[PDB]
C-alpha cells in the first residue's frame, strides 16, 4: 500500500496529550442537560472572591483553632504602636494558605496581577479611632518605626459608618511573570511586606468594651492571570483510603 | 476539534471560547 | 436608600429598619420548570399563596462561648404548614427559597456573624437545628476561611441586623423527593465572640424566618 | 468576552468631597470595586497576557491515576487470574482534590490501562479487558461462561504492546455527575443500617470493571494494572471550598476527629515575621 | 419516520357518554390504543430522546465468540497439528439466543480469530487458516497436497502479530439464512433415519474451516483458536418467541423433558409482594 | 349511544357499559366566583388537580328488608386526601359536586332505587352515612313521594346499574365554612324492595364515589 | 460508510434511517 516512515516518537504515553480514541458505544446518546444555576467557564472567574485571611496565624491547639481568623485592637499610649506584620506572596506558605486565591494558586508555577486586601473592623458603635496600613516594595527591609513606613504607598483607614477600607497591591515588579517565592534563592521573587499601624488611638466611653478585633478579607484584581499549570505540593492520603 | 470516527464524543478536547461572567459569584447584589 | 426595607409575600410581611440590602443567590431568580426540561407527564399541582409566605422556625440564643449552629432544607418545613401536608401527599417536589435572619442587641454590644448557604452540605463525621462540633473544618473537613465563595452575607452589631439571601432552585434534576433529600443547609456561625459589660441585657436571640417561592408538586398517594 | 487581561489607564490625583472608593461595607457580601487607578497614581499599561491555561478543558484534560489491580500468584487477594472493579475516582487523593471543588460535573473520558510485572519486567502474555454494566452477569472465574462478551464491550490485548485505550461517553440517568449527595437513597425508616448508605448516589455507579489472563490453567507471570482516567469537554457547577485534612474511606467526607491540623502553617508571634 | 420519542400533549377532564376510550376488546387481536392523555389528566412534555441504539445493526454489530479449537501436543482430539472445523453459529448460547429471536436473517460477517497457548502465554509460530468451501478438497494431515491453496482463500499468520481479520459476504443459495426449517431435505421415505435430518437446511451449510502449523515436523507448543464473529449490513423478518429451557444440541431445539423450569421467579402468595 | 360512559378528572377514570345518561343539577354547571359576587379581600387559592378527583367513601349491603341511607356534604371529606387537609387550614369554602352511584346485579334480580339530591336537609325527631328510622315522611315531617321535584335518577336493576348526578354550588353566600355547613345531602332508597330465589348470589353491594369540581379556598389560619 | 477496497461488503456499518412501522405487528386488523 502506501510506504510511510516511523518518526523517533512512537509507543509513548504522554499524559498531557490530546488524541483520538476509538469508542466503545456506539450510537449513543447521552441525557439531556437541563439548566443548573451556577455554572464556571474559568478558574478565573472564582479568582477574585473575597475570603477571609489568617493574618494571626500563631495559635495551634485543637480547642483555639478559631482564633487565626482574627488579631485584636485595644487602647495604647497613643506613641504610634504595630499590630501587625505579613508577607504579602500569595504562593509563599504563610498567611495567605488558608484563602481560595492562594490555594488555587498552588495549582499554576507563574502568576502576574495585583492583589487586593479588605479589613473589616467588629467593635462597639461608640469606638473610634484611625490606623495606617503601608505596603513596603522588595528591597526595603521590616519598617522599625511608622516614620519610616509611611514612605511607601499607604493608605490611613477611618472607623465610621462604613466599616471597612480595601488596601490595594499594585503590580510593581521587575519581570512580566513571578514564580512562587521561597526561602533561599528564590527570594528574588518577594513581593514585599504590609504593616498595620496606629495612627491616634482606639478612644471608647465609659461602659463599653475595651478590646475589638478586625477581620481581613483578600483577593485579586481585574488584571490577574496565572500559567505553566503544575501539581499541588500537598498530597492528602497516608497511605491506602 | 479532529475526528475520525462516527461518534462525536470520540474527537479531541479542542479549543474553548474564553468568556468570563466574574460577576454571578462577586457580585451578586439585586 | 438601601437601609431600609419591606419584603412581603403571601399573607405575611417583614419589615426592617437597618438592613444590608439582598442577595441573589448566583444571580437567578427563582422560576418554574420549563415544558423542555419536564420529564414527568401528569400535571402538577400550584397551590401559589397557601405554601408561599413566611414562616417563623424557631429561636436560638447568642451566648460568648457559642460554636455555630446549621439547618437542613426543605426538611426543616415537612412538619410545618400547608408545605408540610403537600410535601408527604406527593413525590415530586421544587420550590425556591427566601431566608431572613434577625439578631438586634444596642449600640454597647459587639459582635459578628457569617450567614451562607451552602448546597449538598455532606457532614461527616428536625426544625429546631443542630450544633456544630468542630466550626474550623465545617465537621466536614473543609476550611471554614473559604465559605464566602457560596452565597453570603454579614450580621455586624455595628452596621446591620439582619441577612437576607434569596436562593433558586439547586439539582440535577428537574423534579426530586422532600423526605429524602436536602438541597442546601444554611449555616450561622459566629466569628467575632459577642461582648458586652456587666449590665447590659445578657440575653440576645437569634430567630430565623424563611419562605418557600414557585413550588410545585407532583405524583400523588396516600400520606407517608 | 476576557481574551487577555485588563489594561491600566492613566490617572491623577483627586481631591475632593463625597466620592470614596476607598471606603466600603463588606457586610453587604459583594466583592470589592476599588481599582488600581482610583487609589494611587497610576500610567497607561496594554496588558497582553493570555487567559487560555486557566479554562476547565485546560485545567482538566490531564491523565491521572484512578485504579490498582493485582493479579498475584501466590496470595489472598486474586488467586485465580481474574479480578472485579467497581468504577470508583475517589480512591487517590491528587485526582480527588482536583475534582471536588465543584459539585456537578459532566463530562467524556479516555482510560488509558498500563499493564507490566510487579519489578516492572515485560513479558508476552494475553488479557481480556471487560466492562460490566451494572446489572449484567458478574464472572466469577477464569473460565466463566459470561466471558463470551456477546453484547458487553471487551478489548483483548497484549503486555508487549503499547498501552490500549479507549473513549468513554456520559452514561448518567441524571443531567450530570455529583460528588456530594444529601440524602439517602431509600425510602426506608433509616435506623442504623441506612446510614452505611448515607449519601450513596446511584447515578454514579457506572459499572463494573472486569480483567482475566486469556487461557485454560494458571499463568507463569504476576501481573500489574494501572488505569489512568483523562477528562475531555468538561463542564463545572456550583464550586465549594476546598479540602483541609486527610482523607479516610473512598466517597466519605470522614476525617481523623482527634488529629486535627490547620490550613497553612505557623509561627510565634503576630508582630514578627 | 421516528426519531425521537412522541410528545405528550396538555390534557383536561371529559364526562360525556358515549366515547369510551379506556373500554376495549382484546379478543380482536390488536394492542391497545389509548394513551396517558385520554385517560388522566397530563401536561405538555417535549420529548428529546433518541431511538438510533435501539436499531437491528446498533443490536447485532458487536462481536462475540462462536468457534474453539485445540491442538494439543499430547491427547486424541487433533494430535497431527491439523484440524477440521465445519462453520457453525449455534455453538454458544450467548450468541445463539440472540440470534434467534427472528427467523431469516441477512448479513455480511467479520471474522477475527484469536491465537494463544492454553496458558494464554505467547510464542512464535506460523499458521495457516483455510477455507473450504462445500465441494472442496478437505486436507487430512499437516503435509496434504490441498494445503498449496490453488484457489481457495488463505491466511499466513504468526501469534506475536494482531489477530487476524477478515471480511465475508452472504453466500446463501437462498435469499436469507434461516434458522429453523420444519421439513426434511430430501425427497424420502422418512422412516427412521430420515428422522436424524429433520430440520438439516442444506442452506445453511458454508463450508469448512481448516487450520495447521506450518512446517513438517511436529510443533512445539500447544496451541488454541478463538473465532469472533461480527454482523453487519443486517435484516430481519418474522420475529418469534425467545428462547426459555436450557440447550442441549447444536441445530436442534431439544430440551430436558423431566427438568423444566418457569420462564421467571417465584413467590409464596399471589396477595403479598 | 347513551348507554356506555366514561367520566374522567383529575387523576381518577370511572366507566360504565349500561347508563342513564347525565343529569345536570338545575341546569348549571359548577364555576368560579365573580369578582362582582366576591366579599374577602384576600386572593383565594386553588389547588385544582390535588382536590378534584374521584373518591370511594365505603360500602354499604342491600338487603331485602332494608330502609335507606343518606349522607352529608362536604362533611364526608374533611377527613380524606388533600381536600380534606385544606378544608381544615382553610375558613371559607366552595366547591362544586359530581356524584356517582354503583349497584350492579345479575338477570334474574329485581329491584329500584331511588337516587336524589336534597339541598339543606334539616334532620328531625360522618363519612359512612345513616340509616333512615321513618323513610315514608323523610324522617323531616315531608312526603317521599314528592322528593322527585329535587334532582334525580333511579337504578332500575333491570335497564342500568348507575346513576350520575352534576350539582353546582347552592347557597346565599359566596363562600362558607366547611366544619359548619352542610350544603345538602344524598339520599337512596329502596322504593321496590329487592327479591331473587334461592341458590342466586345474595350480596348486592352499593358503594359511592364522588369528585368535588372548581374548588376554592381562603382565610389561611391553623388547622382546627 | 467508508470503504477503503473494490467491494461494497468490506465496508463500516455505517448510520441507517430512523423508521418505524409498529403497525405492521401490533395493528394487523382489516
Ligand atoms: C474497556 C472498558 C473500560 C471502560 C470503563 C470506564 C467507563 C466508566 C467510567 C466512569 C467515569 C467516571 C464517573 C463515575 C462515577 C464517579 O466517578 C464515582 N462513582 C464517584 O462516586
Ligand atoms: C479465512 C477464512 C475464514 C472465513 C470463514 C467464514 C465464512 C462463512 C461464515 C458463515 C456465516 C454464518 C452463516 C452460517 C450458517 C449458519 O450460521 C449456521 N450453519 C446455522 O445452521
Amino acid at each position: 500500500g502506501f510506504p510511510t516512515e516511523l518518526k523517533p516518537g512512537t509507543n509513548q504515553f504522554l499524559t498531557t496529550d490530546d488524541g483520538v480514541s476509538a469508542p466503545i458505544l456506539p450510537n449513543f446518546h447521552p441525557t439531556p442537560c437541563i439548566h443548573i444555576p451556577g455554572e464556571v467557564r474559568n478558574l478565573l472567574e472564582l479568582c477574585q472572591v473575597e475570603t477571609i485571611l489568617e493574618v494571626n496565624n500563631v495559635p495551634t491547639n485543637a480547642t483555639s483553632l478559631m482564633e487565626r481568623l482574627r488579631f485584636p485592637v485595644s487602647a495604647q499610649a497613643g506613641k504610634g504602636e504595630l499590630c501587625a506584620v505579613f508577607r504579602a506572596d500569595p504562593g509563599r506558605n504563610g498567611p495567605w494558605q488558608s484563602t481560595l486565591l492562594g490555594q488555587l494558586c498552588g495549582y499554576y508555577t507563574q502568576w502576574s496581577g495585583s492583589l487586593e486586601v479588605t479589613f473589616m473592623f467588629t467593635g462597639s458603635f461608640m469606638a473610634t479611632g484611625k490606623m495606617l496600613i503601608a505596603y513596603t516594595p522588595p528591597g526595603g527591609p521590616l519598617p522599625k518605626d511608622r516614620a519610616t513606613a509611611m514612605l511607601g504607598t499607604h493608605v490611613i483607614w477611618d472607623f465610621g459608618l462604613q466599616s471597612s477600607v480595601t488596601l490595594v497591591i499594585p503590580w510593581i515588579s521587575n519581570t512580566h511573570y513571578r514564580a512562587h517565592a521561597r526561602d533561599g534563592v528564590f527570594d528574588y521573587y518577594t513581593t514585599g511586606l504590609v504593616s498595620i499601624w496606629y495612627q491616634t488611638n482606639y478612644v471608647v466611653p465609659i461602659g463599653a468594651p475595651n478590646t475589638a478585633y478586625i477581620i481581613a478579607l483578600a483577593a485579586a484584581q481585574k488584571n490577574f492571570t496565572m500559567k505553566l499549570c503544575k501539581d499541588a505540593s500537598d498530597i492528602l492520603q497516608t497511605g491506602t483510603i | 476539534t479532529i475526528n475520525y470516527y462516527k461518534d462525536s464524543y470520540a474527537a479531541t478536547a479542542g479549543k474553548q471560547s474564553l468568556k468570563q461572567d466574574p460577576d454571578k459569584f462577586a457580585n451578586p447584589v439585586k | 436608600s438601601d437601609r431600609v426595607a419591606q419584603l412581603t409575600i403571601g399573607n405575611s410581611t417583614i419589615t426592617t429598619q437597618e438592613a444590608a440590602n439582598i442577595i441573589v443567590g448566583y444571580g437567578e431568580w427563582p422560576s418554574y420548570c420549563s415544558d423542555s426540561d419536564a420529564t414527568a407527564v401528569d400535571k402538577p399541582t400550584r397551590p401559589d399563596v397557601s405554601v408561599n409566605r413566611f414562616y417563623t422556625l424557631d429561636t436560638k440564643l447568642w451566648e460568648k462561648s457559642s460554636k455555630g449552629w446549621y439547618w437542613k432544607f426543605p426538611d426543616v418545613l415537612t412538619e410545618t404548614g400547608v408545605f408540610g401536608q403537600n410535601a408527604q401527599f406527593h413525590y415530586l417536589y421544587r420550590s425556591g427559597f427566601c431566608i431572613h435572619v434577625q439578631c438586634n442587641a444596642s449600640k454597647f454590644h459587639q459582635g459578628a456573624l457569617l450567614v451562607a448557604v451552602l448546597p449538598e452540605y455532606v457532614i461527616g463525621t428536625g426544625a429546631d437545628g443542630f450544633e456544630l462540633q468542630h466550626p474550623y473544618v465545617l465537621d466536614a473537613g473543609i476550611p471554614i476561611s473559604q465559605l464566602t465563595v457560596c452565597p453570603h452575607q454579614w450580621i455586624n452589631l455595628r452596621t446591620n441586623n439582619c441577612a437576607t439571601i434569596i436562593v433558586p432552585y439547586i439539582n440535577a434534576l428537574p423534579f426530586d423527593s422532600a423526605l429524602n433529600h436536602c438541597n442546601f443547609g444554611l449555616l450561622v456561625v459566629p466569628i467575632s465572640p459577642l461582648d458586652y459589660d456587666q449590665g447590659a441585657t445578657p440575653v440576645i436571640p437569634i430567630t430565623i424566618t424563611l419562605a418557600p417561592m414557585c413550588s410545585e408538586f407532583a405524583g400523588l398517594r396516600q400520606a407517608v | 468576552p476576557a481574551p487577555t487581561g485588563q489594561d491600566t489607564q492613566v490617572s491623577s490625583h483627586r481631591l475632593d468631597t463625597g466620592k470614596v472608593p476607598a471606603l466600603q461595607a463588606a457586610e453587604i457580601g459583594a466583592s470589592s470595586n476599588a481599582s488600581d487607578e482610583s487609589m494611587i497614581e497610576t500610567r497607561c499599561v496594554l496588558n497582553s497576557h493570555s487567559t487560555a491555561e486557566t479554562t476547565l478543558d485546560s485545567f482538566f484534560s490531564r491523565a491521572g491515576l484512578v485504579g490498582e489491580i493485582d493479579l498475584p500468584l501466590k496470595g489472598t487477594t486474586n488467586p485465580n487470574g481474574y479480578a472485579n472493579w467497581d468504577i470508583d475516582i475517589t480512591g487517590y487523593a491528587q485526582m480527588r482534590r482536583k475534582v471536588e471543588l465543584f459539585t456537578y460535573m459532566r463530562f467524556d473520558a479516555e482510560f488509558t490501562f498500563v499493564a507490566c510485572t510487579p519489578t516492572g519486567e515485560v513479558v508476552p502474555q494475553l488479557l481480556q479487558y471487560m466492562f460490566v454494566p451494572p446489572g449484567a452477569p458478574k464472572p466469577d472465574s477464569r473460565e466463566s461462561l459470561a466471558w463470551q462478551t456477546a453484547t458487553n464491550p471487551s478489548v483483548f490485548v497484549k503486555l508487549s504492546d503499547p498501552p490500549a485505550q479507549v473513549s468513554v461517553p456520559f452514561m448518567s440517568p441524571a443531567s450530570a455527575y455529583q460528588w456530594f449527595y444529601d440524602g439517602y437513597p431509600t425510602f426506608g425508616e433509616h435506623k442504623q443500617e441506612k446510614d452505611l448508605e448515607y449519601g450513596a448516589c446511584p447515578n454514579n455507579m457506572m459499572g463494573t470493571f472486569s480483567v482475566r489472563t486469556v487461557g485454560t490453567s494458571k499463568s507463569k507471570y504476576p501481573l500489574v494494572v494501572r488505569i489512568y482516567m483523562r477528562m475531555k469537554h468538561v463542564r463545572a457547577w456550583i464550586p465549594r471550598p476546598m479540602r483541609n485534612q486527610n482523607y479516610l474511606f473512598k466517597a466519605n467526607p470522614n476525617y481523623a476527629g482527634n488529629s486535627i491540623k490547620p490550613t497553612g502553617t505557623s509561627r510565634t508571634a503576630i508582630t514578627t515575621l
